[PDB]
């Protein structure tokens, strides 16, 4: 942690799977070669940037490992590299003033394969554009939010792992996702591991204060990150 | 106390459903050539893609029964042959193909009067398991336009196919049609998913009618009526 | 050189029977199944897992459909107005249908068990006030007023101290009314300057470990 | 006497099926099984024995096939230049073609395990310089030059002391880019008068022991 | 660790191949008689022989089954007789010959209704194990003109011949078709040889077209170019 | 109630199955062996002599 700003850490931790992160042990990893654990310099503390939340917006989601795939260090130790493996804890952090509402879903969906709208009758065999399936850094807003864009009911979503942001209660998530895949070891720009999902349920309203947009700040950092080929 | 036994995965999806109807007419632009080529998917018996995108993950076997008759439902004295055609071996492109004397593909040869030819396919993934999902790409390279078709497609779920015959060398004397039926065994699945709420468009690709949103459930006039 | 005699049932072949058959592909190993997190055994796991209830019902916003998972509690109520009220049966439509719980059983026809309800409030952290929950058993009507909703079993929620409580339901099996689940206005909805005059309520619903389904049914979506 | 069920799958018969059968001949006891040398008992006894790798690939002069099995390496050259190059999948067409365990692939589907190329110098005693081989591992081209060459995994390979060099491909799986073996002029190919321009390198090629093969499938050579 | 069990003999063996097919019509110069006598080789199956031919020396037992049928595909009651002729045994020249009712060679009685004939060959050479290479000659003398033909022949590796039959004494009915398959059993193999590269152009001899001569891979334009 | 399935070859009769099959005379007793000289046990007794 290269700058820890103490939040009193609290049970807003959540494992992914009762699986903390671990390095693939090479019985179970299939490789023979020695695989490059990254030290610190890669797991500092990349935070994306701040999202501006407002009554009107839908949501955001990212893709991991898509985020960071150009964004520093980790970006350049996974273009380069061929294969894989890695773990995140996501810290999304949303301040907001005593007088604000609103209620956030921060949530984690493996494969979140998105489906875009194929016309309003059905009229496309079409298939979502390279920007929207993979957004990375700057993130992307959802369309449609109570399916998940994906024909999916977001009303069932918490089944995965989840962390609730009551303004009145809390304004940060924490959540820490192990590597979940059916291979040990995947690409980092062609298959994107999970999805970061994060939607205003219960939405923000005021009566006109002196801020009309609450930020959105979401700093991440990789836990057991793990690469093979080289170049 | 009670018993959870019914609520486990495999007392859940256990059992043979029809998967395949396959029509073999003497004329008719169904089939002209006298074979099938049927790849195997869990679907047909639609209402399994929403029990099994249920979970992200999957494993098991698979139990193929054939049960085999005419339209009228008539069983006459022919000699039927099922070929299975695993992945990456080389389907058949016509009657005479050698693809039905090549010895690497399993076949079944049941007479239409014999009861219902049975067998089992195991799990054929070279992954540790099945996805129903793949959120990326499964090439390794390229960028451009219209590369988007291939978006979210995963190839190593493919389990083979199989072919039906007559058999050879002359047409059948016979109207036949050959149901399909598919059984799930040793049944391992993994991340549990919100399940589909909308109609579904398309296989293989779960985009839906953007303007025709249908919410999940019933509705009613108001809060504080029942 | 051995007598066997033929039953009655050969030859007969039934959707259901767990038979062994002949492998397709003998001396084919398949890949070996690598550890792979949240592995689930069993659909109760997930019928325990709490999911948003959709109570309030309004599908003319197609345009707003995300309005469905929220109450509306504001300042403009009074004392005992009935904020809302659903029913205590999943595998029945409606509002339980947006749950995970609701849209298992539908793949199930007889079940049992014990469920809870855990409420949220989401508004300012400057907003108070208390509202009653009650639950009302099968047989026997929604109550009349607040006072007739007491008799019955009911929580004081405050939003002083406690932003979140959970209801839990004692039972409920499928041997076939519901039960009935009310919330109330204890009090106004009490605000100070700048803060917002209305709010809104998630409802989070599941069943607790004693929860068993017993038979196997099958639903309604189309494929292509 | 004795209750059995006709279950389905009777009076089939499946090509593969691993069943007993009546013996044609009871009493007929066969010749005797002496010893003979060299009995193999599994296919990867086989993949694991190096074998010649045509590398350089001329078809059209059919009169001079041999010259398949051999690399060029002459004076005319220069630092940097690129000698050869070949893609690191044996059960793909067709450098490995040549290759008894790449052949064996052919009548097989799936497979994973490490790969090791032995290089064998054929030229003159007297003759000396030193090359580069470089691998490149999937995804990613061929590096653009030899500085770029050294980036990756690599050997510097002199004729000074090792006649013979082998290179360990680490891993390559069959999940259907394929990897890169290069070979470069680290040097200019150093030689006295009345010594050879020009001399030629045999590749070699086997599987290690953690080689293994996965599903039957049969190939394309015709009979009659 | 993975499995190295389908790289095993059996596992690259065993698996029934379609060895032969006999056409019994009832008009045609084909099989005019009445009868057919198929002598047995590992042939037929074409794509057998470069798999054999890995090994120079090998040693198996042999499972054959018998699927019969009408060009339609159609069964029809027919009694036919698959007739087993051991090596020095005298196969049948006639349809009345007496050879049928020599019972020194096996015999099968096989209702066509019936489900495919089985029945399994044990080892049958002289030799402690079956060779595919014999670099010489088998008899012990002469050198004169064409004994060449002879070069290269192993008698030693007979199994024998399959005879079928209607059965008589009038001809049939039916137009009938017998398709013999063909399984190994207990493998074991020796002497390793280099796996096949030319097309075959004999049986028991394994000259090659000396003038089309086709390398062994697939080319490229050049040894720099992908 | 015992799952049992046909396999190809049943029906065939083969002239050289070595099976056992119903006896037409049970209990029918035959006439006991008594010791007479001279018994072979082998054909090559005889390529012996």
């Amino acid at each position: 942690g290269n700058s820890t700003i103490t939040t009193q850490e609290a049970a807003n931790i959540i494992v992914g799977y009762g699986e903390w992160p671990s390095y693939c042990s090479d019985s179970d990893a299939t490789a023979v070669d020695k695989p490059t654990r990254p030290d610190v310099s890669v797991n500092r503390f990349y935070t994306l940037d701040t999202k501006l939340w407002e009554k009107s917006s839908k949501g955001w989601y990212w893709k991991f490992p898509d985020v960071l795939t150009e964004t520093g260090v980790f970006g350049q130790n996974a273009q380069f590299h061929y294969l894989y493996r890695s773990g995140f804890c996501i810290h999304v952090q949303c301040n907001a003033s005593k007088f604000h509402q609103g209620a956030l879903l921060v949530a984690v969906l493996p494969e979140y394969v998105i489906g875009t709208v194929a016309g309003g009758t059905g009229t496309e065999d079409s298939h979502p554009p390279y920007k929207q399936t993979q957004p990375g850094a700057d993130g992307f807003e959802l369309q449609h939010p109570y399916v998940l864009d994906a024909g999916i009911p977001i009303s069932q979503l918490t089944v995965c792992p989840h962390q609730w942001i009551n303004l009145r209660t809390n304004n940060c998530a924490t959540i820490i996702v192990p590597y979940i895949n059916a291979l040990p070891f995947d690409s980092a720009l062609n298959h994107c591991n999970f999805g970061l999902l994060v939607v205003p349920i219960s939405p923000l309203d005021y009566d006109q204060g002196a801020t009309p947009v609450i930020p959105i700040t979401i700093t991440l950092a990789p836990m057991c990150s793990e690469f093979a080929g080289l170049r | 106390s009670h018993s959870t036994a019914e609520t486990t995965l495999d007392s859940f999806f256990s059992r043979a459903g029809l998967v395949g109807e396959i029509d073999l007419p003497l004329e008719g632009t169904t089939n002209p050539n006298g074979y099938a080529n049927w790849d195997i998917d869990i679907t047909g018996y639609a209402q399994m893609r929403r029990k099994v995108e249920l979970f992200t993950y999957m494993r098991f076997d698979a139990e193929f029964t054939f049960v085999a008759c005419t339209p009228t439902g008539e069983v006459v004295p022919q000699l039927l042959q099922y070929m299975f055609v695993p992945p990456g071996a080389p389907k058949p492109d016509s009657r005479e193909s050698l693809a039905w004397q090549t010895a690497t593909n399993p076949s079944v040869f049941v007479k239409l009067s014999d009861p219902p030819a049975q067998v089992s396919v195991p799990f054929m993934s070279p992954a540790s398991a099945y996805q129903w999902f793949y959120d990326g790409y499964p090439t390794f390279g390229e960028h451009k336009q219209e590369k988007d078709l291939e978006y979210g497609a995963c190839p190593n779920n493919m389990m083979g196919t199989f072919s039906v015959r007559t058999v050879g060398t002359s047409k059948s004397k016979y109207p036949l049609v050959v149901r399909i039926y598919m059984r799930m065994k040793h049944v391992r699945a993994w991340i549990p998913r919100p399940m589909r709420n909308q109609n579904y468009l398309f296989k293989a690709n779960p985009n839906y009618a953007g303007n025709s949103i249908k919410p999940t459930g019933a509705s009613r006039t108001a809060i504080t009526t029942l | 050189g051995f007598p066997t005699e033929l039953k009655p049932g050969t030859n007969q072949f039934l959707t259901t029977d767990d038979g062994v058959s002949a492998p397709i592909l003998p001396n084919f190993h398949p890949t070996p199944c690598i550890h792979i997190p949240g592995e689930v055994r069993n659909l109760l796991e997930l019928c325990q897992v709490e999911t948003i209830l959709e109570v309030n019902n309004v599908p003319t916003n197609a345009t707003s459909l995300m309005e469905r998972l929220r109450f509306p509690v504001s300042a403009q109520a009074g004392k005992g107005e009935l904020c809302a009220v659903f029913r205590a049966d999943p595998g029945r439509s409606g509002p339980w249908q947006s749950t995970l719980l609701g849209q298992l059983c539908g793949y199930y026809t007889q079940w049992s068990g014990s469920l809870e309800v855990t409420f949220m409030f989401t508004g300012s952290f400057m907003a108070t006030g208390k509202m009653l929950i009650a639950y009302t058993p099968p047989g026997g009507p929604l109550p009349k007023d607040r006072a007739t909703a007491m008799l019955g079993t009911h929580v004081i929620w405050d939003f002083g101290l406690q932003s979140s409580v959970t209801l839990v339901i004692p039972w409920i099996s499928n041997t076939h009314t519901t039960g009935l689940v009310s919330i109330w206005y204890q009090t106004n909805y009490v605000v100070p300057i700048g803060a917002p005059n209305t709010a809104y309520i998630i409802a989070l619903a599941a069943a607790q470990k004693n929860f068993t389904m017993q038979l196997c049914k099958d639903a309604s979506d189309i494929l292509q």
